[PDB]
C-alpha cells in the first residue's frame, strides 16, 4: 500500500 | 454552489473549513501542515489565535466523528494581493502542530490534495469539480449545511477575458470555469474552496487547479466563476510552504 505519488505518469 | 448536489462523505478529504468570529471561509489541504485559501477571506487580517480550521467536515459548523479541529500558527496573504481587483487572491495557513509534532491527522476523510503540474497546456476540454458550503442560489437566505459539489468545465482565458463575458476584469493569475450558458457555479460563501480539475498526466489524475475567488451572480449566463490559478503560483507556494 502506502501513499500514492502526486507525480505525473 | 449552484446547480450542484450533496457530496458523499469520502468525496472531499482535502477540503478545509475556516471559522473565526462571525465569518466563514473554505480552504484546501495541500500538505499535512498547510492549508491554501483565498486572500480576500482574510483581508481583514484577523488574529491567528481567533482562527479555527476544521478538517474532514461534512456539515458546516457541525461536530462530527472524523472531524479534526486545529489552531492556526500563522498565515500569509500574497504580497501583491489587491482587495479591489482580487488579483493574486491566495493565502497560506500554517496549521498548529501538536505535542507529537503532527498537524493534520491523516485518514480516509482527511488527506492533502495534489498540487497542479502547471507545465501542461489546459484546453477548454478539462473538466473540474467545485465544492463549497455557500449559497445554492443568488437570493439564498442561508449557507448550505451539507457540502455541495458541482461539475464544471475549465474555461480559456482568451474566451474569458472576452467583452461578452468578463472582459478586462480578468488578470494574470486568474482562471475561469463553468458554462457560459450558466446554471452551475460557485456562490458567495464558497470563497477559498477547491477547484479540482482533471489532469491526465498526473498519476492521481486530479489536482487542485483553482481557488474559488469571485464572480458576478450565481450561475448567471456568460458570467462564469473566477478562480485563482494555483499553477501560476507554484513557485510562490513552494517558497513559502517550505518555511
Amino acid at each position: 500500500n502506502g501513499p500514492l505519488s502526486c507525480g505525473q505518469r | 454552489v449552484v446547480g450542484g448536489l450533496v457530496a458523499l462523505r469520502g468525496a472531499h478529504p482535502y477540503i478545509a473549513a475556516l471559522y473565526w468570529g462571525h465569518s466563514f471561509c473554505a480552504g484546501s489541504l495541500i500538505a499535512p501542515c498547510w492549508v491554501l485559501t483565498a486572500a480576500h477571506c482574510l483581508q481583514d487580517r484577523p488574529a491567528p489565535e481567533d482562527l479555527t480550521v476544521v478538517l474532514g467536515q461534512e456539515r458546516r459548523n457541525h461536530s462530527c466523528e472524523p472531524c479534526q479541529t486545529l489552531a492556526v500558527r500563522s498565515y500569509r496573504l500574497h504580497e501583491a494581493f489587491s482587495p479591489v481587483s482580487y488579483q493574486h487572491d491566495l493565502a497560506l495557513l500554517r496549521l498548529q502542530e501538536d505535542a507529537d509534532g503532527s498537524c493534520a491527522l491523516l485518514s480516509p476523510y482527511v488527506q492533502p490534495v495534489c498540487l497542479p503540474s502547471g507545465a501542461a497546456r489546459p484546453s477548454e476540454t478539462t473538466l473540474c469539480q467545485v465544492a463549497g458550503w455557500g449559497h445554492q442560489f443568488e437570493g439564498a437566505e442561508e449557507y448550505a449545511s451539507f457540502l455541495q459539489e458541482a461539475q464544471v468545465p475549465f474555461l480559456s482565458l482568451e474566451r474569458c477575458s472576452a467583452p461578452d463575458v468578463h472582459g478586462s476584469s480578468i488578470l494574470p493569475g486568474m482562471l475561469c470555469a463553468g458554462f457560459l450558458e450558466g446554471g452551475t457555479d460557485a456562490c458567495q460563501g464558497d470563497s477559498g474552496g477547491p477547484l479540482v480539475c482533471e489532469d491526465q498526466a498526473a498519476e492521481r489524475r486530479l489536482t487542485l487547479q483553482g481557488i474559488i475567488s469571485w464572480g458576478s451572480g450565481c450561475g448567471d449566463r456568460n458570467k462564469p466563476g473566477v478562480y485563482t490559478d494555483v499553477a501560476y503560483y507554484l513557485a510562490w507556494i513552494r517558497e513559502h510552504t517550505v518555511s
